[PDB]
């Protein structure tokens, strides 16, 4: 719940509340009433929905491809990383350091591709969506040794079903996931420099586990994530300059703001 | 994963031009090592642990690997001109890189 | 060597000198050919993130 | 093995919660944190400064 | 597996003196090396092996 | 005064003595006993020799040459032929029994090698080729050496079992065998190795002729090494004595 | 939770730790403050998906058969068997003997198969797969008395349908699974040799209880094993050589281990 | 009859389970279950051999 | 379930050649015993508990059964000449193993 | 049981194990410790790295031929160039630490010898020609063996140190040397020596660069002699290890 006013008269004192220093770098806590007359009103409202919880929980895309169940693209390979979207990227570098579970989420739609072959009556699709911890083996063609599942965690979903949903435990060798990282993976300072170094979490492969049909069918599956259970450290200035790629925070130089008419002017 | 893959090598005529490939594998990266260099169109390959000259008349026994799959896929390429842009692509099933080289007289 | 009992047995003999290496591998438990094939190491390529200590033993 | 806790309602309730999964991950969001400090990034000077008083004596 | 933000290090060994032997013995000796996890060894992230290998069902 | 080295078993009427020893290895913690009745599947009373069958058996010495690869004993197999052991083995249909295997060699003090001594549960073996399985006679031995060849055996329309050492024959790392109870045979400092293996069979008494539990394996991972001067025939002599023999199912005798 | 270290400060005395013997065969229990200086560190680590239970029980696909709905292959008969699979094989082997009750769970995908029949309006497949314990009668077609089903325990599931999942009690003669058999079937020792001869679970049987539609239709189905209240005896080494056949242990002669440069090379 | 255990949780909750089937090869994997026992594979030895004290006297 | 069934059996031209398929059946195999001997093409068959020649032209009358579904299914031909691979496969409908002996003069 | 041979020392991050050892010589009866507040004399606050400086460094080997005479280490100056014990000794002004010297050399049953590992302090040395006093280098070295030369050096217009070891270069005799700490490297039973030196300086503190408080000499009594077919390259390695070390005055680096 937020703090209220408190009532206050006309002052004349030596006591200044509004002149102060802000070189020390101590934000002023002045309220309402020091510079003026306010009365007591009891404020109800409530910081809920800005808490850094209820700010990240909310379901959002990172990213989607499209696998054919015939073709050159049978199956679609994508490292796990939340820098491939915009808005999920950007709320989570608000923190330097976060440490958060995952629910992933998968929304997987079919397409009848235009194609020529005749008698298109195809049976209902069904796939399966497997996850490759680091150093685990990688599939290589649809149906290699790797998709049948050994250990790896693979949900298998038939269309028309309610999207998968298998939540992820915290997954980071350190005690939390950088969202910055101003260091190299090489002692010698020699090589890639940036988050892409430190942050592996694995692989994501999708495929057809069966054909379906006679005609050829296009599958995008899209990824959510959710962070949950998140605790956040060091709050750093949002990312003014529009994001360029995924592996580095290499920007464009954009004006610090949008400008206006004049520095009088109210538009 | 490729070092510095923006590259803009200008060497002179007649010495061997060092074009640099250095690569970082991730953990998550465990697939057969696919490097291929193209030039603007396959100048060389290397897949089964085996380099392919790849027949190219440009090139031909001009260029060659100057070390591997330790992290190293630069070449040398000798007695030049060959002026266009060299992209060297390692590939990894989770993710390939490549590297754009201009190279210059 | 890796197809004989010779794989094991590291070499050392009586040298005019000092100093000089006998072998020399990485702590890479899982990665490294030397450990991978162990049982540590085999299974612990059964799994994905590793921490302790290791009692290497020379006889 | 229930826990029961307020309902997020307005100003001016109760839901029951039973933990299904035993792995402790799979927990639902625990959103109802309203707990806040704000002199870790505001006034983080070492010694205090009274609004009242004069900053700089 | 290999990485190098989690590079583990070097281990290895050195002649501190020389292996000294008397006469009609043997100046060629051969050393083992065992390997264990002490007490304080912890392992997570389950995956499959990526030494087995499989084409076709047996 | 005191000494960690010297030790003498005594079992049956025949006990042995060794000088320099390591410390006995007892299995995976589990002294063999007699069939305890919580566990018990056949109702006929068992014959228990408990001397008879219980004493230090030892076959037959092999020459650990400098090229020698390795040698397996099937320990049911290996005495099915010797004394009462074998009379009752094969007369009676179940068979239960614990084992003190002790294998000896001694070298002196210029001399150089070391040993593998490790028992092995259920040691299936592998055929040279991959669709047959190997014949009775080529897998297993009578008071016989087995042993094994560094070379691959040559895969052709045959049951020769594979020998290879670097795999011990059931296509696994020699290395990592170790896992079982294993006691070194270092020549430099202990010329014998003890390991008293408990009854490890899935089933609480299984027919011996049926089925080998258990499979002593000697495989020098360091090569004897000797100056010209010295012994050149320093042999492995291998001593097994049964425990807590337990026999059910009286029949004719046969197989 | 794994143990934590303890500190320790320099030492000099006849106490020697790291000086033991290996001929012994008991493994050295050196902590590392024993051969250095190591500071007090609580370590919160614990040993939990390293046991037993967790390292075994994920659904791992054993076997995949494909039965047509007309024409020669009218219905899909796989033996029970563990061994086909290489991944789950070779997790059960590192314990010679092993005690574990099962989760079955089939992923059934139908497939139009091409061919030139017109105004294919297949309707909804329905499939039953029956489960023949050892000695009990086993279907010769697609319709015989045995599809009926008397005792035997068979599970009927409409295509689109979650997966079928029926949990098996322990099943054996013996008081536990035995992953290696160092025996033959026969007293006379001439015959099968291995874990074929005392290992058999019974027999599988997938068909089609409807055609489904005028266009041929090839229904794939996967089997999946996930050993759940596992309890293993006698750890055995990894299979270092790849399976070459699922009825024996047999191998092909393979390296120790991959080879590297030189005995000093670090890589 | 439910029976109440903790959630697995990091370090530095509870969740309610309840048997539907009656056979009780129906329940869910006991998974926590964390005890071990080293001595039976490591340290087999007969006679206690002390870290510290001389392996072979 | 047959026993050896990779086997390469020599014998010189005159005396009868002894095939053996002997085999084992599992509890869970309960189906009609169909036994086929092939060559490199059907030699004789065994189904319905009956022997067939199959009208073999190389193999008429030289071919039979040496003992039947107690295990045996051992063939002695007769005078030989017949070099080829002898499949045999026992048939039943859990599995169904084969056996090849290649035959040398 | 327990045996006074074995022994194992372990300091900073590095120990060291010694099958046969005779018992330490623990210098004058004073373990070093750090400097008491009683009779300190500098009054910054010393740097105490306890780790990074108290660890075992192993110097370079030297080799025991049968011609041999001696050899001598200036302690301080034998570390001032190896890790952060030269470091913080190159940076610090004053410079007060104990010593843990280990002296180590094994030879089979078959070779025989005598050393005398002796620490002497302050062994001011004496130069061939006696008006001129000896040049650094010649009196010191870095991780060098500065052996000690039987003949009597040729004494001309030059600063060479007189190496005679019958006099040990201090004009006294080799054998009276015995007073100070010493063990004997006899090869027949013992193969390693251990003397731990306390601070032994006139003042509570004193530059390491300016002056070496105590010199390692190893002087072989007995020659080492072998029948032909043994090992003729038997070495000598030193590990000396610092301990206590307190370091005041922190100054730009260099001398």
């Amino acid at each position: 719940r937020v703090a209220d006013t408190v009532g206050t008269g006309p002052t004349n004192s030596e006591a200044i509340p509004a002149l102060t220093a802000a070189e020390t770098g101590h934000t002023s806590q002045v309220v309402p009433g020091d510079t003026m007359q306010t009365r007591h009103v009891k404020n109800y409202h409530s910081r809920s929905e800005s808490t850094v919880e209820n700010f990240l929980c909310r379901s959002a895309c990172v990213y989607f491809t499209e696998y054919k169940n015939s073709g050159s693209k049978r199956y679609a390979e994508w490292v796990v990383t939340t820098r491939q979207a915009a808005q999920l990227r950007r709320k989570l570098e608000f923190f330097t350091y976060i440490r958060f579970d995952l629910e992933l989420t998968f929304v997987i739609t079919s397409t009848q591709q235009p194609s020529t072959t005749q008698n298109q009556d195809a049976q209902i699709l069904t796939h399966q969506i497997m996850y490759v911890p680091p150093g685990g083996p990688v599939p290589d063609k649809v149906d290699s040794y790797v998709w049948q599942t050994s250990t790896n965690p693979s949900v298998f979903w038939t269309e028309g079903n309610a999207p998968p949903r298998m939540s992820i435990p915290f997954l980071s060798i350190g005690n939390a996931y950088s969202n910055f990282y101003d260091g190299w993976s090489d002692f010698s300072r020699d090589g890639v420099y940036g988050i892409n170094t430190l942050n592996s979490m694995g692989t994501l492969y999708a495929r057809h586990v069966n054909t379906g049909g006679t005609g050829p069918i296009k599958s995008t599956i899209r990824i959510y994530f959710k962070p949950k259970h998140v605790k956040a450290w060091i709050p750093r200035p949002p990312r003014l300059c529009q994001y360029e790629k995924a592996k580095n925070v290499n920007f464009q130089p954009s004006g610090v703001t949008t400008t206006r008419q004049s520095i009088t002017a109210m538009t | 994963s490729i070092t510095t893959p923006e590259e803009m090598i200008e060497k002179a005529k007649g010495e061997t031009a060092y074009l640099p490939c250095k690569f970082t594998l991730s953990p998550e990266d465990q697939g057969p090592l696919d490097i291929e260099w193209l030039i603007s169109q396959v100048i060389i390959l290397y897949s089964g642990d085996k380099i392919y000259d790849d027949y190219y008349p440009d090139l031909k026994g001009r260029v060659h690997f100057t070390s591997l799959k330790s992290g190293d896929a630069s070449i040398n390429v000798t007695n030049l001109q060959d002026i266009g842009t060299y992209q060297c692509k390692v590939k990894k099933a989770p993710g390939v890189a490549n590297k754009k080289i201009h190279l210059v007289v | 060597k890796v197809n004989s009992m010779e794989a094991y047995q590291i070499p050392v003999r009586s040298n005019e000198g000092s100093g000089t290496q006998v072998f020399g591998f990485p702590l890479q438990p899982g990665y490294s050919s030397v450990f991978s094939r162990t049982l540590l190491g085999e299974i612990l390529n059964y799994y994905t993130h590793w921490s302790g200590s290791i009692k290497l033993t020379f006889m | 093995g229930a826990q029961v806790s307020t309902q997020k309602t307005g100003a001016h309730i109760h839901y029951t919660n039973i933990n299904y999964y035993k792995d402790a991950a799979s927990n639902s969001a625990t959103r109802q944190d309203f707990a806040q400090d704000p002199g870790k990034f505001t006034e983080p000077v070492k010694d205090i400064m009274i609004k009242s008083l004069p900053a700089l004596n | 597996a290999s990485d190098e933000c989690t590079a583990g290090g070097f281990i290895t060994c050195w002649y501190q003196t020389n292996i000294v032997v008397p006469a009609d013995a043997q100046s060629s000796c051969y050393i083992m090396c065992f390997v264990s996890a002490c007490n304080d060894f912890s392992v997570r992230l389950l995956k499959d092996t990526p030494f087995i290998s499989q084409e076709n069902f047996f | 005064g005191y000494s960690d080295r010297v030790r003498s078993i005594t079992l049956g009427n025949s006990t042995i003595t060794t000088q320099e020893c390591a410390n006995v290895v007892v299995g995976y913690g589990v002294w063999p006993d007699y069939l305890k009745d919580n566990e018990a599947t056949a109702e006929d009373q068992p014959t228990q020799p408990d001397v008879a069958t219980c004493r230090f058996y030892t076959l037959d010495s092999v020459q650990w040459q400098k090229t020698s690869p390795g040698w397996w004993w099937k320990l049911p197999d290996a005495l099915s032929n010797l004394g009462l052991f074998g009379q009752n083995m094969q007369y009676h249909y179940l068979g239960r029994t614990g084992y003190t295997i002790h294998v000896q060699c001694n070298a002196s003090k210029f001399h150089q090698g070391c040993l593998l001594v490790v028992c092995v549960p259920e040691a299936e073996m592998g055929c040279a080729t991959l669709d047959n399985t190997p014949s009775s006679a080529e897998l297993l031995g009578g008071d016989a050496a087995k042993e094994f060849a560094g070379e691959p055996i040559a895969s052709g329309s045959n049951k020769l079992v594979q020998r290879v050492v670097y795999n011990a024959g059931m296509g696994i790392g020699v290395g990592n065998l170790t896992i079982f109870p294993h006691q070194w045979i270092n020549l430099r400092t202990n010329n014998s190795a003890t390991i008293v293996m408990p009854y490890t069979n899935s089933v609480p008494m299984d027919n011996m002729f049926r089925h080998n539990n258990v499979t002593l394996m000697v495989i020098p991972f360091v090569p004897l090494d000797y100056c010209p001067g010295s012994t050149t025939y320093v042999p492995i002599t291998v001593t097994i004595a049964p425990m807590n023999a337990e026999y059910n199912g009286l029949r004719l005798a046969g197989h």
